[PDB]
């Protein structure tokens, strides 16, 4: 609450009543960003532990559904990320490509190439 | 996002992070003073004791924080698009913290385009200007009688303690 | 009352109940719970919002949910079908062999038996194992702390115990596979099944199984213990029975709890030890005794944390001990089945005062000899026995005979070893080693004494040997 | 200032140990942290910035110096101790002074194994260097047969002598309670031992030898010393005289 | 409504009820929750009250009404507890219910002044040989009973008590001794058993058993000693001679600590906060041997810590040590040797013990202490070999299988036997045997003497001689 | 000015005086607190709230209740009428001879006298103890700090010191019982009554008692130190006197400070300490010393927490110490009295010249000898003896005598010792050990040096034996 609603991205209009913005449910505004922790305002029926998508093209995961905001682990940078940023749900918690066809495949943790063997075989993805 | 505005007062943080919102939100549309003199009347029709505990009851139970000014002063037109931020304050429990929002807002709201000082050995030298020590020479033109040795005093102190301080 | 998730930060699910906040430890069931995510009220935080602890995980959840306070704590079936059945903490099978539904359900808020309910003396109990009964014979209602090596016939031993008691007192057992390593509990199952002690022919096997695996929340792992505990009070009082509470491992519990205390942000006592570690233990522990309608004697598997004992947990634990079972991998190594770490399994509640002064004394005689004998083992160790006086050599024989005589083949594994066990009634026991002590038989062969049960049977084995 | 004004200033900070205590305390009261060992971390920095300001500067700065002798008084030789680790990493050695020795009466009580100057030679007269170089070694070796086999009892006969030598030197490196000196004098007694004229003496009396010896060299060989003092180095004069002195004078000291 | 003497629970979930209201409140008021739980208004915060809850909190649902009791915490004091096992509130949790003390006394009732007190000299007994001899003491004396897990530890107290049975059952107007057995943390059966023993010893009649089994909500248990304290002083100051066995403060401390931290109040050393010192002082400084105005009063405090690994290194022990007027270390190892009683004598110490027990005893005991010392020391020459022989006898002689204490006269007697080496004319096995026989011999015959010795408080030559004679024959012809 | 009790969290009394905020240190008297409840302002917290400290009970403190500022910081009567009086912290009796009434009152917090009237140097006082005088030659008017464990005969010792000294004394003495036991003070009381130098024909006794016992709340205990100081500074400076200031035990003060630290909202430094712990030291310690205006021979009982000295608190202390007196529990354990750790006890004036360097030197050989001997102890601990070296064998024995020779029974505490204790003037001391250095005894029974005063008598003690 404190500061995050004396935060007048919010507040400066909540006064007025005026708001209407991000779902703050399924979207968020980046409240703070530092350290790949986007305290993201809103998001509250976001899937818990949901991997989300940033208004930076990055994913993060909305891990901590805190009453106002979401502690979102940024799966990457934060310079790029700025406050107020829209974090749009992807809806989705992780699934990763799965198959049994990664045999002969080197990946990033997401189940995707880093091999530089191009992309892997996994036609399936799996939570 | 928003846009930072501050007409003098001006706290930053702890209600002062807040005041600076409606400060740009009331000053945009410039319902600011219309809402000052609003918020001023409300500063005491709130603070009372017909209620010590019926327009600022926080709890005996929660029901007040459901709405009691979302509903008792949204029972007033007073605050009609700044009564949304009082409803926030009502839910968000800071409803006893309003006196410093309004003090920030009104020592904000006057002095909102004004300047207060107080030098050495004056004390009511506490006003609302746009220029200085032409004005406080105008307070020495109340009469230079009555000033810069009382209220707050060159007697023990400035002057009087300084010759003691050399030792 | 109904709540909404106001915060899920992990399994501390902060739920704001939108109506009254009923007392702590209310089980709330979150609606929008496909699987019973009972939230156990942890704090009345205020706000009729609770700090809760999720029984479930957190997986993909939206918030603001509709939760219905179940208006009471976590309920589980109690009563006999739990025997030969594995339930999770929620009291729901994980036997995965359909429902238990033992007739009464419970908030695991069965509480301590109060001062008036306690037997103002509980006395000596026996186990059907010689080694125990003479030297550390149990106590009805009492907690024993158990050391000894992973399936030294350990597991088996336990099974045998379950066997002996369940029978012998008309008892029955609670097994809490506390943080069971699920695979190993599967495995565990299989032995029991195998052994038939788990009867599939009766979910009125000797043992009710509660398995509360590692994959469950800390809380879940922590709480399955009370759940079970609550059950044993049923069987005790209500079924009148002689419950055994196998806590396996209480240590794994300890850990399970401990994680919670910390994690609640709540200061757990030093080194992370629960704040309340003692009360946690206490609150659990005091619910164990001979009331009047039965006794729940706790068989506590104890992994000595860090092999450290003043280590608060054990430090406390000791207070709840009476007797200890230290099994000896060495004795096991001596082939001996039983494998007990003899002088190390204890009762300090064995007192001539308490048990027969004789019982005790005889035990004490045995203790004298053995202990001294060990001293001699050392002598013998120094330059070989050859170095002794013959009586002592004899006593060595006696001690050894007594050793062999501690050896008891295993009835439940009369099949597996082919070493067909026994069960040893006490009198035969006290007398048994005492008689060996009386040394007449110190002529007799020693493997006579090997794997027998009552001492006469050793005599039988001696002739038959001869 | 002194440094930059050519002046060579010597600061003995006795001690930063306490300083930290204050500094943290201050921090804490500001709620400004209690890093490792309760001290916030830039107390190293504190000092680093402080101490870098102690240097020997070039001539544009008058060539001056600010010689910094920081002191840390240890609680129980606790040195991996944060501030000590820190300090160690700035300092170019530490001069460990050793208590046992103190109790032994050995004041100064040093452990010079735990006293180090990486610096070494930039810091000294030739005079001393010539006699001392070997001495360090002679003790080192002496210590070593106390040590490989952690017994003061011996491992070889040679060394039964060498040990004597070491032992002699031991008497010598002491310093009187409340007593300084100057280098040629210092060398004077040191030469005597290094080049040995007093293993033909019992170790306790070595210092005694000095009292007389010193009062003698002061008397006579202030001349000679005049030379050594001049050379910053033991010279052929000095030496020649010394060899002779030490022997003779020593002979006089004894007989 | 009154939110000014009553409050609605603002939050509770650490089981510390933040209560909005109660305002008009004092400070230090015992409150009541609507749950029939009591609390103490620990914190008058400007806004709400941190109430340490004398209960448990699944027993409470939020917003709960907390009503002032309008009373600063008191505990029963008086003498209606003499025969009771109570909870601290003074409700006999024996299940006797209100058969408890009518008077209650502010648990706040600090340590009398210096001048109010006048020292110990009051022979204090246990019938436990070792005590009465070797760490003889007065009555006021805080003395730590320390040793591990009822390793007879608890046993020790029983014998101690038992000797006082005759005394309280006597009109020992000095050794009519109120036992306050603060049972701390001790599982109920255990207590039951114990209690039962005591029942059997039926000293309960002059005895409070302040009763904390394991389980128990800690703040109560925590409160319990203080409760006890008020009561014991009640005897003390009303002349009477009280015995408090605080068994043990270890458990309080934990409970408290647990409490502390949860109260989000610091630790330090061993994670405890230092007013665990204050704890013990505030409790124990309130223990004393009074002056004459207070009927010389006493409450002799026998705090117990049942040790954990003899780590006294342990601050809390150190604390206690400095507070205490000595400590009795009992050595488990000895126990384990069978040594019943099992004392670590070396540590068992009365710096303070001097001239406050029994002069009679001193005459053999001083000497004995010493003899044993030397005997220990040589842990060969004949000199020492005697000591050893003697010693081994002496070992037995303070040995005393659990379930037996004595009045002093006997004690001096049997020791006397050993110290004339009469027991050296035995070897250890026969000693006990001797003792029993001998004992019945003197009991019978020399009851005269024994009574007399009890009378004489100081060995008399006569007594010595008669005893000697008695002994010598009894001995001589019966070297078992 | 008046304050409202705004928050009471124990005797940390949060007061809002809205009637301006008088000094930090302004002493407050609580209204509605008939029983004089001193609070001293600690913080101007802001909000016209101060954090103040009640030193005392917090009975019936309605939150709002009026507290009336005493208008200065804490002031106490000081005047000769205090000697022979047990004054509490609050300037009041606990002599209970009626009020300890004096002419002048003093605010008890004060300045640490400036360096220049401070005499820069001092002279060894003689304690009548070989061990002391010889090994740690403490100085008249110095601050001697008695590190010592819990009740480690320290208390005994100090009393003995009183015994040795206070009698002889020309000026007077103060005992500040900081966290003293009511009992010990009692004991002392009687001892003093007894001694009659707390003569009651004197409220001008040879010794003034100021007591600030354990049973007080810390604030009181915290403050008794200042109080006592204030009086004594008055006697020293003001009444000229050589004051002996017995403080037992400053640790308890320290502790009182530390104890509050938390709930001074402060970070209570290491282990809970105070960050200001040090300034605390300066602030009392620097006040006590020897000026040209007399001497305050400052005897500080210092509990060495857990005998942990590395323990920052003691760690600091040494710095303050003119004389550091370390009692060796280790030695003490050997039953030994003088029980000192004198290789830890020092006097800076232990440094040759000063004390007569012979005196010292005689010591240096010993100090050494023992130390080397100490060195051996690991080796010996296993190895005992027989492959070491002979000279050492001699030292060992000699040391063993020396060790014994330091020992001296208690003269006062014949009640404790049985023994009569002894007292040794210099010569026998210097000589005593020196004689041992001469090894004149090396066929004389080694332990015989035990519990002796004069080496002569010790020689005798060897002799009766042989």
């Amino acid at each position: 609450k404190t500061g995050t609603a004396e935060v007048s991205s919010i507040l400066e209009e909540r006064i007025l009543g005026a708001d209407t913005s991000v779902d703050l449910e399924e979207t968020g505004r980046v409240l703070s960003i530092g350290d790949g922790i986007a305290r993201v305002h809103g998001l509250r029926n976001v899937q818990a532990e949901e991997m989300v998508e940033f208004s930076s093209g990055l994913k993060g995961m909305s891990l901590n559904l805190e009453p106002d905001n979401v502690g979102v682990v940024v799966f990457g940078n934060d310079k790029l990320i700025k406050e107020g940023d829209i974090v749009k749900r992807t809806g989705a918690i992780v699934d990763v490509p799965v198959g049994e066809e990664l045999l002969g495949r080197v990946v990033d943790a997401l189940g995707n190439a880093i091999d530089g063997k191009g992309p892997i075989g996994s036609k399936a993805r799996r939570r | 996002f928003a846009k930072l505005v501050r007409p003098p007062v001006q706290i930053y943080g702890i209600e002062g992070r807040y005041a600076t919102a409606l400060y740009s939100a009331a000053s945009k549309q410039n319902k600011l003073e219309q809402v000052e003199k609003e918020l001023l009347r409300v500063g005491q029709i709130l603070k009372e004791p017909k209620m010590a505990a019926s327009l600022l009851n926080p709890y005996v139970k929660r029901s007040v924080k459901v709405k009691s000014l979302s509903d008792m002063t949204a029972k007033e037109k007073f605050s009609p698009l700044t009564s949304n931020l009082i409803n926030l304050l009502a839910e968000n429990g800071r409803l006893t913290n309003t006196p410093a929002v309004i003090s920030a807002f009104s020592t904000m709201m006057s002095v909102h385009r004004g300047e207060v000082p107080c030098t050495v050995t004056t004390a009511s030298a506490l006003d609302e200007t746009t220029l200085t020590e032409l004005k406080t020479v105008l307070k020495s033109f109340l009469s230079k009688g009555q000033v810069l040795k009382l209220e707050v005093k060159i007697d023990p102190s400035i002057m009087g303690g300084m010759i003691v301080r050399i030792g | 009352t109904t709540g909404r998730i106001v915060a899920v930060i992990g399994a501390v699910v902060d739920v704001q109940f939108d109506e009254g906040l009923p007392p702590i430890l209310n089980a709330l069931e979150v609606q929008g719970r496909e699987t019973r995510l009972v939230l156990e009220v942890a704090q009345h935080l205020g706000e009729s919002t609770v700090r809760t602890i999720a029984m479930d995980g957190t997986e993909g959840l939206v918030r603001g949910q509709k939760v219905l306070d179940s208006g009471a704590p976590i309920r589980i079936p109690v009563g006999p079908e739990t025997l030969g059945r594995i339930m999770n903490v929620i009291g729901e099978p994980i036997d995965e062999r359909g429902p238990i539904k033992t007739k009464q359900f419970a908030a695991i808020h069965a509480e301590a038996p109060e001062f008036v309910e306690m037997s103002v003396e509980q006395e000596i109990l026996v186990t059907g194992i010689k080694v125990v009964d003479l030297l550390a014979p149990y106590a009805k209602g009492g907690k024993i702390g158990l050391f000894g090596g992973a399936g030294v016939g350990k597991t088996v031993l336990i099974m045998e115990l379950i066997n002996n008691v369940a029978k012998a007192h008309g008892g029955y057992s609670v097994f809490a596979g506390v943080g069971e390593r699920t695979r190993e509990g599967n495995d565990l199952y299989h032995e029991m099944i195998e052994s038939g002690v788990i009867n599939l022919k009766d979910a009125t096997s000797k043992v009710a199984l509660v398995y509360g695996q590692m994959n469950e929340p800390p809380g879940a792992r922590a709480r399955v213990a009370l759940t079970g505990l609550t059950v044993a009070e049923y069987f005790r009082d209500q079924e009148g029975q002689d419950v055994l509470l196998f806590i396996d491992n209480i240590f794994r519990f300890t850990q399970a709890g401990s994680e919670v205390s910390a994690l609640l942000g709540r200061i757990p006592s030093a080194v992370g030890y629960q704040p309340t570690l003692a009360t946690d233990m206490g609150t659990m522990q005091e619910r164990i005794t001979t009331t009047k309608k039965g006794s729940i004697t706790s068989v506590q598997a104890i992994y000595v944390p860090a092999d450290d004992l003043t280590d608060p947990a054990p430090a406390t634990t000791f207070a709840h001990l009476d007797a200890t079972t230290v099994l000896s991998r060495a004795i096991a190594e001596l082939g001996i089945y039983p494998a007990v770490d003899p002088l190390d399994s204890t009762s300090r509640i064995m007192d001539p005062n308490i048990v027969g002064s004789e019982h005790y004394d005889v035990a004490r005689g045995v203790q004298k000899i053995l202990q001294d004998y060990k001293s001699l083992q050392d002598i013998i160790a120094i330059l070989g026995m050859d170095e002794l006086s013959e009586e002592d050599k004899l006593t060595v024989s006696r001690a050894r005979k007594i050793q062999r005589f501690l050896s008891q083949p295993f009835q439940v594994a009369e099949v597996f070893t082919g070493h067909l066990g026994k069960l040893v009634p006490l009198k035969e026991t006290i007398k048994g080693f005492q008689q060996i002590l009386a040394g007449e038989y110190d002529h007799l062969p020693e493997q006579a004494f090997y794997m027998v049960g009552p001492i006469e049977e050793a005599v039988a084995k001696a002739d038959k040997l001869a | 200032y002194f440094r930059d004004n050519g002046k060579h200033a010597l600061i003995i900070y006795d001690d930063l140990s306490k300083q930290a205590v204050a500094y943290r305390q201050m921090s804490l009261l500001l709620r400004r942290p209690p890093g490792r060992e309760a001290y916030p971390g830039d107390v190293f920095y504190l000092h680093s910035r402080l101490l870098e300001r102690a240097a020997k500067m070039n001539d544009a700065f008058g060539g001056g110096s600010l010689t910094a002798l920081p002191v840390i008084e240890t609680q129980a030789g606790d040195v991996s101790a944060y501030i000590p680790t820190n300090v160690i990493s700035i300092t170019d050695g530490q001069i460990f002074l050793e208590t046992e020795l103190f109790y032994k009466g050995i004041r100064p009580a040093i452990n010079v194994g735990l006293s180090v100057s990486r610096v070494g030679s930039a810091a000294q007269t030739r005079a001393m260097k010539q006699v001392a170089g070997t001495m360090k070694l002679e003790l080192a070796q002496y210590r070593e047969v106390a040590a490989f086999a952690q017994f003061g009892s011996d491992l070889d006969a040679a060394t039964q002598q060498l040990l004597s030598r070491g032992v002699r030197l031991t008497e010598l490196l002491k310093q009187g309670q409340y007593s300084p000196m100057a280098i040629e004098e210092q060398v004077a007694v040191i030469y005597a031992g290094v080049r040995g004229y007093l293993d033909k003496l019992e170790p306790s009396k070595i210092t005694k030898f000095e009292n007389a010896f010193l009062s003698h060299v002061i008397s006579q060989h202030q001349a000679l010393l005049g030379k050594i003092r001049t050379d910053g180095k033991i010279s052929e004069e000095s030496d020649a005289k010394l060899k002779e002195i030490v022997t003779n004078f020593l002979a006089g000291f004894e007989a | 409504v009154d939110l000014e003497e009553t409050g609605r629970v603002l939050s509770i979930g650490d089981g510390i009820a933040r209560v909005h209201g109660l305002r008009n409140v004092q400070a230090e008021e015992m409150v009541e929750f609507s749950s029939g739980l009591k609390g103490m208004s620990l914190n008058l915060e400007p806004d709400n009250v941190g109430v340490v809850v004398f209960g448990n909190d699944k027993l409470i649902k939020e917003g709960d009404i907390v009503k002032r009791t309008g009373a600063i915490v008191d505990v029963p004091v008086g003498e209606e507890l003499l025969g009771r096992v109570v909870d601290a509130l003074g409700n006999a949790i024996d299940g006797k219910g209100p058969i408890g003390s009518k008077a209650r006394r502010r648990v706040g009732l600090k340590a009398p002044g210096i001048i109010p007190r006048i020292s110990v000299r009051e022979p204090m007994q246990t019938g436990i040989k070792a005590v009465d001899s070797l760490v003889p003491i007065g009555r006021g004396q805080r003395e730590l009973i320390i040793g591990d897990r009822q390793t007879g530890k608890t046993s020790i107290a029983i014998d101690t008590i038992i000797n006082q049975k005759r005394f309280n059952d006597g009109t020992d107007e000095k050794k009519k001794l109120y036992c306050i057995y603060v049972a701390i943390g001790q599982k109920r059966s255990t207590v039951a058993q114990l209690v039962k023993r005591l029942t059997d010893a039926d000293a309960m009649k002059y005895t409070i058993v302040v009763s904390a089994t394991a389980s128990d909500a800690a703040p109560l248990q925590y409160l319990a000693p203080y409760s006890g304290c008020s009561m014991g002083e009640y005897f003390r100051d009303n002349g009477k001679h009280a015995l408090i066995i605080y068994d043990d403060l270890s458990k309080q401390a934990v409970a408290y600590r647990q409490m502390s931290l949860l109260l989000r109040r610091p630790p330090g050393r061993e994670a405890y906060p230092g007013d665990v010192f204050y704890l013990h002082s505030r409790l124990l400084e309130r223990a004393a041997k009074m002056n004459d105005a207070f009927g010389g009063g006493s409450l002799t405090a026998l705090p117990v810590i049942e040790t954990q690994a003899g780590d006294v290194s342990a601050y809390i022990p150190t604390n206690v040590i400095s507070i205490t007027d000595g400590q009795i270390f009992l050595e488990t190892e000895l126990f384990y040797k069978g040594i019943r009683p099992a004392i670590n004598v070396g540590l068992s110490v009365s710096r303070v013990g001097s001239a406050a027990q029994t002069r009679a005893m001193k005459q053999v005991a001083g000497t004995m202490k010493l003899e044993l010392a030397q005997y220990r020391e040589v842990a060969l020459d004949a000199a020492t070999q005697q000591l050893l022989s003697r010693g081994v006898r002496l070992t037995e002689l303070l040995k005393q299988g659990q379930y037996s204490p004595m009045a002093i006269e006997e004690q001096v007697a049997v020791i006397y036997a050993g110290v004339r080496g009469y027991l050296d004319k035995l070897e250890p096995s026969k000693i006990t045997k001797f003792e029993n026989a001998f004992l019945s011999h003197v009991i019978s015959q020399h009851q005269a003497l024994l009574g007399k010795i009890r009378t004489d408080g100081k060995i008399s030559e006569e007594s010595d001689a008669k005893l000697k004679e008695i002994v010598t024959n009894f001995l001589a012809g019966f070297e078992a």
